[PDB]
C-alpha cells in the first residue's frame, strides 16, 4: 500500500521534471488493478489540490491535470463493485457458515482481521474496525496480536494519520507486552520514529532508528530505499561527531547501504565532508539532499527548510571548537558562499543563543567564545536552576 | 562515664581577640623591663588581604560552588514545605467528612 503513496506522493510537487510524474503514475496504475486503491484513489483529490486534484469525473467536475488516469470511468466503477463482491460479498457468506458450524477459535478471529483488511481497500473505515474490534477480544498471544497490529499499522501509512493510529498502536502493544522478535517490535519502533517527524521531535525520531538494521523492508508498509533515507538523515542529525565516528561513518550494514543505491546523500557525502572539515564541496551536498531526498520522500517533506537551516547551524560548530579565531575572507569566498549570505544565515543564529562566536567586521577575523571551565555552570545553571523554581511556585502561589 | 555525670563561633572570636590584648601586654611590659630576643620568637608568629591577595581571586570562586551545593540542598528543602502543606490538607478533609 505504501508504493502507491510513495509514487503518488510525487505528483503534489515537482520543480523540474514533468516526466517524474508519468513514471510514477505507471506504478500506480499497476497496483489499482491487482487491489482496489479506491480510499487512497478518493485521497487523491482530497490531499492536494490545483495541481492534478481538480479532476474527477463523479464527485466534482473539473478539468486541469498532467495525469488523466486519477480520473473516475465506467471501467474502474465495475472493477470497484467486482472486487468488493469477491474481498466482502463471497469471502463473508463463507465466514458466516463457519460462525454457525463453531469451527476454531482464532480461525475465525483472523478471518475477521483479513476480512477486515478488505473493508480498508474498498474505503470503508467503519466496517473495517468493526470487524476488528470484534477480533480484539479473542487476541490473547501474539498470533492474533500480530494481525490486529497490522490492520491499525496501515491506517498510519495508508491513511497518513498520525493521530488516531499510534494511540491504538500503543494500546494494543501496551495490553499484553511480549514482543515476539525483533522484527515484529520494528512496527511500534519505526513508526515511533516517523511519527516524531510529524510533531518535530528532532532527536527522539532517531533514538530507536540508529540502533534499527538497515535490512528492515516492510513491503506493503515501507519499502527498503524509503526506510534508508529515515535513519540516514535523522540519525546523522541527531548524534554528534563524537558519535558518528564509532557508530555511522563506520558500520557493517550502513557501509553496505550506501553501495546499494545512490539516493541516500547523507552517510557519504554529508559525513565524510563533516569528518574531513571540508567546506568547500560540502555545501552543494545540502541542495542535493534537499532535492532528490527530503522532497520525494513523504515524512522527510515535511519540514523542508528545517533541515538546512538547522544542519548549517551545527556544521559550523564543530569548526569553532577546533580554532579559537577564523578567517571571515575564507568562509565568506573561499567555501563556496558570498559576503551577503553569510550574514543572512548567521544573522538569526546570534540573537537566538544558540553558540558563541565573536564577529569581525574591519578586521574580518571570526573568533570562537569558549566557557573553558565554565562549560555548563555559567548560565544553565541560574537559568535552569531559577527557572524550574518558577514552575514550582505555580502550584504553592494559587494552592489549588 | 563523664558523659553520664553530666546528664561555638561566637567564643571562638572572643579567645582570638584576647589573644592580641595579651601579646599586646607582653611586649609594652618587656620594653620598659630591658631599658629582644623574647621579642624575637613572638614576630616570628606575627610575621608569617595581606599575603592572600593571589589567592583572593581563587578564593571567591570556591565559595561559589560551596554555594551551588547549598542552593540545591535548599530546593530540596522547599520541595518538602510544600509536600507537607499538601499533607497537613488530606487530614483537615477527614477531619470536614468525619
Amino acid at each position: 500500500n505504501y508504493e502507491v503513496s510513495e509514487k503518488a506522493f510525487l505528483l503534489t510537487q515537482s520543480k523540474v521534471s514533468i516526466e517524474q510524474r508519468k513514471e510514477a503514475a505507471e506504478f500506480v496504475l499497476a497496483k489499482i488493478k491487482e487491489e482496489e486503491m479506491a480510499p487512497y484513489y478518493k485521497y487523491l483529490c482530497e490531499e492536494y489540490l490545483v495541481n492534478n486534484g481538480q479532476s474527477d469525473l463523479e464527485h466534482d467536475e473539473k478539468s486541469d491535470s498532467l495525469n488523466e488516469w486519477i480520473k473516475f470511468d465506467q471501467e474502474l466503477y465495475n472493477e470497484l463493485c467486482k472486487k468488493n463482491e469477491s474481498k466482502i460479498k463471497e469471502l463473508n457468506e463463507k465466514i458466516q457458515k463457519l460462525e454457525e458450524d463453531d469451527e476454531g477459535e482464532l480461525e475465525q478471529a483472523q478471518a475477521w482481521i483479513n476480512l477486515g483488511e478488505y473493508y480498508a481497500q474498498i474505503g470503508d473505515k467503519d466496517n473495517a474496525e468493526k470487524t476488528l474490534g470484534k477480533s480484539l477480544s479473542k487476541a490473547i498471544s501474539t498470533g492474533a496480536k500480530i494481525d490486529v497490529m497490522l490492520t491499525i499499522a496501515r491506517l498510519g501509512f495508508f491513511y497518513n494519520d498520525q493521530l488516531y493510529v499510534k494511540e491504538k498502536l500503543e494500546a494494543v502493544n501496551s495490553m499484553i507486552e511480549k514482543g515476539g522478535d525483533w522484527e515484529r517490535r520494528n512496527r511500534y519502533k519505526t513508526y515511533y520514529g516517523i511519527h516524531c517527524l510529524a510533531v518535530r521531535n528532532f532527536k527522539e525520531a532517531a533514538k530507536l532508528l540508529v540502533d534499527s538494521l538497515a535490512t528492515f523492508t516492510s513491503i506493503e508498509l515501507t519499502s527498503y530505499e524509503s526506510i534508508a533515507t529515515y535513519a540516514s538523515v535523522t540519525g546523522l542529525f541527531t548524534l554528534e561527531r563524537t558519535d558518528l565516528k564509532s557508530k555511522v561513518i563506520d558500520s557493517p550494514e550502513l557501509l553496505s547501504l550506501i553501495s546499494t543505491t545512490a539516493a541516500l546523500q547523507s552517510i557519504s557525502s554529508l559525513t565524510i565532508s563533516l569528518y574531513a572539515s571540508d567546506y568547500a564541496s560540502y555545501f552543494p551536498y545540502l541542495l542535493e539532499t534537499y532535492a532528490n531526498v527530503l522532497i520525494p520522500c513523504k515524512y522527510l517533506n515535511r519540514h523542508a527548510d528545517f533541515f538546512v537551516r538547522e544542519m548549517r547551524r551545527k556544521v559550523y560548530a564543530q569548526l569553532l571548537e577546533s580554532y579559537k579565531t577564523l578567517s571571515l575572507k575564507s568562509m565568506a569566498s573561499a567555501f563556496g558562499v558570498s559576503v551577503a549570505f553569510l550574514d543572512n544565515d548567521l544573522g538569526k543564529f546570534i540573537p537566538n543563543k544558540q553558540l558563541n562566536c565573536v564577529i569581525d567586521r574591519v578586521n574580518g577575523i571570526v573568533e570562537t567564545n569558549r566557557p573553558d571551565n565554565k562549560n555548563a555552570q555559567y548560565h544553565l545553571l541560574v537559568k535552569q536552576g531559577d527557572g524550574l523554581l518558577t514552575k514550582l511556585q505555580k502550584y504553592g502561589a494559587a494552592v489549588r | 562515664g563523664v558523659e553520664h555525670l553530666l546528664r561555638i563561633r561566637l567564643t571562638n572570636q572572643l579567645k582570638s581577640l584576647k589573644g592580641l590584648q595579651s601579646k599586646l601586654k607582653d611586649v609594652v611590659e618587656y620594653l620598659d623591663k630591658v631599658i629582644h630576643t623574647i621579642l624575637g620568637k613572638l614576630q616570628d608568629v606575627f610575621n608569617l588581604n595581606n599575603l592572600q591577595k593571589a589567592l583572593t581571586v581563587k578564593t571567591n570562586d570556591e565559595l561559589m560552588v560551596i554555594y551551588i551545593s547549598n542552593l540545591v540542598r535548599s530546593i530540596i528543602a522547599f520541595d518538602d514545605l510544600i509536600e507537607n502543606k499538601i499533607q497537613n490538607k488530606k487530614i483537615q478533609e477527614q477531619r470536614v467528612k468525619d
